[PDB]
């Protein structure tokens, strides 16, 4: 029946204080996190950022929301996430992000009998990634996402990667036209600000840039232009117009291709 | 190996079978060698 | 073939997923396939 | 009353499926003048809920055969929260309808057809019924033929024009060759602009690369001609090297290289174009 | 060359259907219309259908005749119902981009041969 | 500029006696109480991040002292004088204050002394062609049509790096001049060649 | 295209008798009463201006006649045939109607 | 209140909505907003870059006719301030003007305020960009007259190069 | 809404440059036939201008 | 060539107003400041005003001296009230970009000639 489920949900939501975390005076609430990387879209050198779409799911326990007599995991409508307490997680190196909202807010809330809450969001975020381009285009770039609790210190909240090193999935299904994901890493630590110490998870990727595009675009034409520069040595010394035309042409074309390349 | 089977290996068809393109390539080898010798004989025949 | 290949999904139908291209050596299954394709290309260039 | 026909007011009042598009980079409903949604509730309890959407969906393109490339771009959707044991989607008899297919905004592509499918995708939260619609698109050759193919062939012919100039016209022929090689570098550079920065050769790349070799071979031909003309100056029982090879005579016939090239270069380019176009249009 | 081939019944005592298939050019992206011209009359607009499946009808024929289009087949069909002996005339199929028009014959740059229709009581 | 912007003030209405001295509450509680209406005078289009939740924290002490911090991305106006470009340096402001409350109503002060009241993270530098030499912290008054307002200002002192423009423009110009001067060493009878030198160098300099 | 889009209709429920013949009211009443769900068939991300307040007006006549106007920046599709470009001419449509309510 | 020639505007929302409400004992309300608005300004570029442009902001009441609301510029010409402190890089504000009138639509007559600016474009950037290279190339084109008639290659190269440089200058202008 | 494109911009920026390029190419017919580099410069530069 | 004229009284027993007018350059986008130098003492910052009409004051002269700017005339004025014997000094008008400053004299590139002011009890 649905009447009993309705009564149970109403009982759970009645007298629930969203202002207080699950154990306001007690030990810190442990929050597991896992990510499914849907795609990485635009690794921009000029903007020094990358766009990352993902399913970001948090896992915790709230004894206020525990229920009995219903052997099911209640997947509730996402509107009730506004009524329920959720962690104040944020990405420190974010620049622009949103939760997808078609056909509705792409948000999941699932309660379990022991008060466990699973809270998922479909988030695409543009995260800053300052790239060292000294070895460009033979460069290798580290780009990270820095997950942190804003208001809750380590006394109030703890973070961990759910499933350990298998917390982040979908890294192998990413196709970047310019880059290859050579490795990804997960780190957990603490960060101290003036307001206190907070937990910090970090999802890092290492990207190796593909060289074929640059071989097609820059290296081959430069080599070929240099060879046509050498062609003048087999021309007669008295063919001044021809040899000067060839040399001036090659020189100015090398300048032109360099300048035209290094605007982007 | 996934397409054909485990019995397939180096220099061994296994379960898969040769199709028209492979035997046509062998025929192309034969035709190319024959035409090469034909061209040699024609070149040495033109001078007479 | 030399570089291109089609394989079925295996649900009692055609559904041939096809991949491979000589213009991208990353998609060719093996170095032997790459060498064979290159040699056949060289033969085509010579006859042309 | 057999059916209550309602605007968007009760969409938030009643339960609605949490359908979301999996491969959407950016999607948004319509809100002008009012929310472009409609609800219809029948006496038997059947709810019909319609809404207008505009979706920017990702489609990983393989551009090896560009501009002769064809794609099958997907559009996938499923319930975000409810697994397969809670919500199951199903296509209707005539589910994906289209109006005027070739009155759309597809400029570089033509719509060949579409096909719908359903599957089950396993995730950490559970197994979900994913409903996909693939749209088949075939690229159109007109714009790229205008932009790259015709200019490159014309520059190759401009390089061929050098063979008919007197070989004593050293600055003229040298400027012609080097200038043709410049205009090829520029045409290659601009041919890539429409594409993303992929790390493999496309059909256009191969064509422009071969056009580069034909314009460089022409310049090297004139350089060799000028240097060698002005700057420098047993069934037969025949021996096998005489029978097969050529040590007799040979070079000496070097002044006639312009006469050779005048017929050689157009023939080579015609053969290359024939094999290229036939292979990319018919055999593959 | 571009043509519009029209077909349909010629005589009735009534319901009738007139089809118009287009060849030589893709008329999907053009507004397609049906016109009438009895002898000693100017070509008058009966119906039209746009690229967006939107149908326009003349006041004389609103609710009686119905216009439909098959974009895949590149054709426009007109179902005539309630035929009356004042309705006998030559029926023309037209297509074009509607510029200064969509109700005037001048805006359509393509026309068919025309089909005669007669009703006898 | 991305900042944790921290404000603090006394509110005697919110003093309490309880098990703990400080209530580290959800950011939802901030909207239910009075908070300063601080705004950036030279801000152009700023963002208060709300991913996943509103990036705010509110903490109420038993004595009634409130701490309230926000995460902000401020896009502020930095007018420049480009007579010494690319060898120019600028002092970009960041000025903030109350929008509605005058001096007699609300007054802003620095928590520590002004030099230490603005801190820059060691790894927090997203500048490409600038060096942030330092910052100077100050405060002042602004007179407007609605009254006098306290304006708290920081000035970040940036120096442009000349290497990009040295590679981009100066070296092409220098080698173009040298290319033009190379023509003096050719014999005077090479009229087409020397004309080619001159005209091509002029075209390159024009470009 | 920037437009004042005006609609009007009769609503017998909103009849009244008072000192004023017409009630030139705040736009907040529009959310409280029924209004047609007009939408643009060929529109593409139109904008309802909201500076300073929502640029809408509602007026109720004593006989129940509603006038309801809104300021919009409609952004619509104009399919083009560029064969005669730049000597080409076009007829850009603007088509609108009810979303939920049939004829 | 709304701006008729608006295209995209917003009230600043950091740290909060940059909005002010101030009441007075006699019931007087002061209502302030910090608004950034992109307003349309149709420019006649026939004399460009030696051109002057009128750019206006048209404040109006939407739902209230002149029988309901009456706009005015309080303080008269002193109503608008801060124009003197504006320092545009490409323009100089010659003057600004305030107008109050009534505009009639089909639905009624409404109060209108207009804040207009006259902008004079600065010429130094264009002198550095387009005029002076064109003059210099035209001057260089006359060097051919001092070269002998038999130096066909040199004279033709110089003329063709000058024509090409003029075309490139025109190209780079039209792209912006 | 019936709209007619205005031709003046394209006349200024495409048609006149093309017409002047054609006239410049045809100018080379008036030079002596022995001015091989000059006439080659005319032809090549006009071809590249048309391509651009 | 840029000049910063100053004007004002020389002797008071007391209120005063020292004005400064700029020529040869528009200082609309610069900070305009007033400094003071007594005999033997180093130059010290009295006041400054920014393009945003924001006013900075030294601690010694906060609440007494009032700085203002006329942007139309390209001038900066300083009203002096509550003069004392130790206010006797040469007062300097300055304009600058405020690099490393708004309080250091080194940040101001343009300087006036200075105006003597004396207070007698
Ligand atoms: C980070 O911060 C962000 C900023 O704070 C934040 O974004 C904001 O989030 C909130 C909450 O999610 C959004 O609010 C919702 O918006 C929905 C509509 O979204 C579209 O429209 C808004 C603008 O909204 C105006 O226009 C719509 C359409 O007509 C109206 O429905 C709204 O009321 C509103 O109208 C006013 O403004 C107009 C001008 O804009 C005026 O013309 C008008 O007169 C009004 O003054 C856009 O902002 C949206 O775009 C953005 O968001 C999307 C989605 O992510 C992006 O894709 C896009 O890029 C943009 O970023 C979008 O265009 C509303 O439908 C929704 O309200 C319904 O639900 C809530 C509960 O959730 C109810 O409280 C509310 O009453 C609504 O329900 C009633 O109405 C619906 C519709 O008819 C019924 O179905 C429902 O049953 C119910 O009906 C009952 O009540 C009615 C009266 O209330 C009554 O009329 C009925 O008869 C019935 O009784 C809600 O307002 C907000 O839009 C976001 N954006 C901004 C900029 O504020 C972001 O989420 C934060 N992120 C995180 C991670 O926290
Ligand atoms: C991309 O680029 C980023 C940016 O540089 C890389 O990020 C860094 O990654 C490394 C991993 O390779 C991180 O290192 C480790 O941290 C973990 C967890 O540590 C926190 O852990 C403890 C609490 O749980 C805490 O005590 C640590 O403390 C201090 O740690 C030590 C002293 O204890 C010392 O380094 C300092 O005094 C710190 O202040 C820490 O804060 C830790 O477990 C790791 O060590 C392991 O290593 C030890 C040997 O050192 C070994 O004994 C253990 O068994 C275990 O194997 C390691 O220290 C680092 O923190 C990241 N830095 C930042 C800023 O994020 C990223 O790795 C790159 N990835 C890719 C794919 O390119
Ligand atoms: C930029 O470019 C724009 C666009 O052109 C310029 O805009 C126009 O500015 C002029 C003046 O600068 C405006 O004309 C003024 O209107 C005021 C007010 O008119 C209102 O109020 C009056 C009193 O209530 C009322 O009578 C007016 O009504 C009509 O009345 C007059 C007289 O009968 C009639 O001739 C008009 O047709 C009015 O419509 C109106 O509702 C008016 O006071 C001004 O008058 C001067 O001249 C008259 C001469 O008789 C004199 O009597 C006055 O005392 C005053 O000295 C003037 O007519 C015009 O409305 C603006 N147009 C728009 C579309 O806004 C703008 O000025 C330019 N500015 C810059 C900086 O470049
Ligand atoms: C006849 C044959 C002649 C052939 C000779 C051809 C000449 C070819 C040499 C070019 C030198 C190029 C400069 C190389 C050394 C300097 C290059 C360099 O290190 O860059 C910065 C200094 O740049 C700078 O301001 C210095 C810029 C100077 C560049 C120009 C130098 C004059 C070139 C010569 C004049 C023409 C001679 C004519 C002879 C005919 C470093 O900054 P710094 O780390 O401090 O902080 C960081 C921040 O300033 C930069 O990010
Ligand atoms: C780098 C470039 C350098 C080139 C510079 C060279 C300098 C010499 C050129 C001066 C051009 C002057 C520009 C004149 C303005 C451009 C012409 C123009 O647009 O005027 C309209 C007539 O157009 C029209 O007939 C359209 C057609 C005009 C086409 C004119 C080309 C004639 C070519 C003849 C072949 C000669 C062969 C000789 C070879 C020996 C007037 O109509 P109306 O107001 O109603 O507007 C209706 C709406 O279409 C917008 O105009
Ligand atoms: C515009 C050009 C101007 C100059 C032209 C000069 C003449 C040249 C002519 C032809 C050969 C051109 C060779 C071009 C080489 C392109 C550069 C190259 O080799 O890159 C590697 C190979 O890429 C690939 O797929 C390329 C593999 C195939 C390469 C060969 C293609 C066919 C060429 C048949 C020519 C016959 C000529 C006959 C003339 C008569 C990729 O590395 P990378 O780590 O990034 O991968 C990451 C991975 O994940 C990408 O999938
Ligand atoms: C002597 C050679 C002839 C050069 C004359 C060129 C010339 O007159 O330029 C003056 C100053 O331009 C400039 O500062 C830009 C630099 C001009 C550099 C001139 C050649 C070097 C314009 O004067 P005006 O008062 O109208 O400017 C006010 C406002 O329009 C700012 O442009
Ligand atoms: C634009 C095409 C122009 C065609 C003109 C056709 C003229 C045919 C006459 C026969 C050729 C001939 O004998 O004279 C030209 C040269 C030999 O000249 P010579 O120096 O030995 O006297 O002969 C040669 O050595 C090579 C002749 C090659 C002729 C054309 C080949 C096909 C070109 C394809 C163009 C797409
Ligand atoms: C310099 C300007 C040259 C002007 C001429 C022609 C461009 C060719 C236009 C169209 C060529 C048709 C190509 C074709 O038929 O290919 C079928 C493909 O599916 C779809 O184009
Ligand atoms: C890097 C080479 C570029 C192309 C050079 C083209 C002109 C080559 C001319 C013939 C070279 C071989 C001559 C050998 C005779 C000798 O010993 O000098
Ligand atoms: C003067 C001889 C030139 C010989 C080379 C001719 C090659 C012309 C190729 C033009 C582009 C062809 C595009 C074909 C598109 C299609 O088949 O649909
Ligand atoms: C396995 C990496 C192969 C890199 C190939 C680079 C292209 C070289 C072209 C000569
Ligand atoms: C780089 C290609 C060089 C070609 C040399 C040709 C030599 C011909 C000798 C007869
Ligand atoms: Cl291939
Ligand atoms: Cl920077």
């Amino acid at each position: 029946n649905m009447s009993f489920v309705k009564e149970t949900v109403d009982k759970l939501l009645k007298g629930y204080d969203i202002r207080l975390r699950p154990d306001f005076g007690g030990p810190p609430v442990c929050v597991g996190m896992n990510i499914d990387i849907a795609s990485i879209d635009m690794v921009s050198e000029v903007n020094m950022d990358y766009t990352l779409t993902m399913y970001f799911q948090q896992y915790w326990r709230d004894k206020r929301l525990a229920y009995s007599g219903i052997p099911l995991n209640l997947t509730l409508d996402n509107r009730v996430a506004d009524q329920l307490w959720v962690p104040d997680t944020y990405f420190l190196n974010d620049k622009k992000s949103f939760v997808h909202g078609v056909t509705v807010k792409n948000r999941m809330i699932r309660l379990h009998p022991d008060g466990t809450v699973l809270y998922g969001l479909r988030i695409t975020t543009t995260a800053a990634c300052m790239m060292d381009l000294r070895r460009y285009p033979l460069d290798e770039q580290n780009c990270t996402l820095e997950i942190e609790s804003y208001g809750y210190t380590t006394d109030d909240i703890e973070f961990y990667w759910r499933g350990g090193d298998k917390a982040v999935t979908g890294v192998e299904r990413i196709e970047l036209p310019q880059f290859s994901i050579v490795e990804h890493r997960l780190v957990s630590r603490n960060v101290v600000f003036a307001t206190g110490a907070y937990p910090r998870l970090s999802l890092s990727f290492r990207l190796k840039r593909n060289i074929g595009y640059f071989i097609l675009q820059t290296y081959m034409p430069s080599i070929l232009i240099t060879i046509l520069s050498w062609v003048s040595f087999w021309i007669n010394y008295d063919a001044s117009a021809a040899r000067v035309a060839l040399g001036i042409t090659t020189v100015l074309t090398m300048t032109t291709i360099n300048t035209h390349l290094r605007e982007t | 190996r996934d397409m054909c089977g485990a019995k397939t290996g180096k220099y061994s068809l296994g379960d898969c079978s040769v199709r028209w393109a492979y035997i046509l390539a062998i025929i192309g080898i034969l035709n190319a060698l024959i035409l090469s010798f034909l061209a040699f004989v024609l070149g040495n025949r033109q001078t007479d | 073939g030399l570089f291109h290949y089609c394989v079925g999904s295996g649900l009692a139908g055609r559904e041939l997923t096809c991949r491979g291209s000589f213009t991208d050596f990353s998609t060719i299954p093996s170095s032997a396939f790459k060498a064979a394709a290159f040699f056949v290309l060289l033969s085509m260039v010579l006859i042309l | 009353i057999k059916v209550l026909r309602l605007n968007s007011n009760m969409v938030g009042k009643i339960w609605i499926p949490d359908t979301f598009f999996r491969n959407s980079k950016k999607a948004d409903a319509h809100w002008i003048t009012t929310p472009n949604r409609m609800l219809r509730i029948w006496n038997d309890g059947r709810v019909l809920y319609t809404l207008r959407l505009t979706i920017d969906a990702e489609c990983q393109l393989q551009l090896h055969n560009f501009p002769m490339d064809e794609h099958s771009c997907p559009l996938e959707f499923s319930s975000y929260g409810y697994p397969r044991e809670e919500i199951v989607y199903q296509w209707k008899r005539s589910s994906v309808e289209v109006g005027d297919t070739r009155s759309w905004r597809l400029y570089q592509f033509s719509f060949v057809g579409l096909r719908n499918t359903t599957e089950v995708v396993k995730t950490t939260s559970g197994d979900y019924v994913v409903m996909s619609v693939y749209f088949d698109l075939s690229r159109r050759m007109g714009y790229f033929t205008i932009q790259t193919y015709i200019p490159c062939t014309l520059i190759v012919v401009l390089s061929w024009v050098s063979f008919w100039i007197n070989k004593d016209a050293v600055p003229a022929r040298t400027s012609l060759g080097i200038t043709t090689v410049l205009t090829m570098t520029t045409l290659s550079t601009i041919a890539r602009k429409s594409l993303p920065k992929v790390s493999y050769v496309t059909a256009m790349d191969l064509f422009v690369s071969v056009c580069f070799i034909f314009v460089f071979s022409a310049l090297v031909e004139y350089g060799t001609l000028h240097y060698f003309v002005s700057n420098r100056k047993c069934l037969d029982g025949k021996d096998c090297a005489s029978f097969f090879c050529c040590f007799e005579d040979c070079h000496i016939r070097i002044a006639k290289m312009d006469s050779y090239a005048r017929i050689f270069f157009p023939t080579a380019f015609c053969l290359f174009n024939l094999v290229y176009w036939v292979s990319y249009l018919y055999l593959g | 060359q571009v043509q519009l081939q029209e077909s349909g019944g010629g005589l009735v005592q009534g319901s009738l259907r007139v089809s118009c298939a287009a060849s030589g050019r893709t008329f999907t992206t053009y507004i397609m219309a049906w016109f009438r011209q009895a002898p000693g009359k100017e070509r008058e607009f009966l119906a039209a259908m746009d690229q967006g499946r939107i149908q326009y009808y003349g006041d004389s024929v609103r609710g009686r005749f119905t216009i439909s289009r098959d974009y895949a087949k590149n054709s426009v069909d007109l179902q005539l119902d309630g035929l009356r002996p004042e309705d006998t005339a030559v029926y023309y199929c037209a297509a074009g981009a509607g510029f200064w028009g969509l109700r005037t014959a001048s805006s359509y740059h393509y026309w068919g041969q025309g089909t005669q229709v007669t009703v006898s009581s | 500029i991305d900042v944790f912007f921290r404000q603090s003030w006394k509110d005697e209405r919110l003093k309490f006696k309880g098990p703990m001295t400080v209530l580290r509450l959800n950011n939802l509680m901030a909207s239910k109480i009075w908070t300063p209406d601080t705004f950036f005078h030279n801000g152009k289009k700023s963002v208060a991040h709300n991913m996943t939740m509103p990036n705010k924290l509110l903490r109420i002490t038993e004595d009634g002292t409130l701490l309230y911090t926000m995460r902000l991305t401020v896009r502020a106006e930095c007018p420049m004088h480009l007579e010494d470009f690319p060898m120019d340096a600028h002092a970009c402001p960041l000025k903030f204050g109350s929008y509605a409350y005058t001096r007699a109503e609300v007054v802003y002060e620095w928590t520590r002394e002004p030099a230490r009241s603005v801190v820059v993270a060691e790894d927090g530098s997203r500048l490409n062609q600038y060096d942030l030499l330092g910052q100077t912290v100050d405060s002042g008054i602004v007179q407007s049509s609605t009254g006098e307002y306290v304006v708290m200002t920081t000035h970040f002192h940036l120096k442009r790096k000349i290497g990009y423009f040295v590679i981009q423009t100066y070296l092409p110009c220098i080698m173009t001049v040298i290319l033009s001067q190379v023509s003096f060493w050719l014999n005077r009878e090479s009229v087409p060649a020397r004309t080619v030198f001159g005209v091509t160098t002029v075209l390159t300099m024009t470009t």
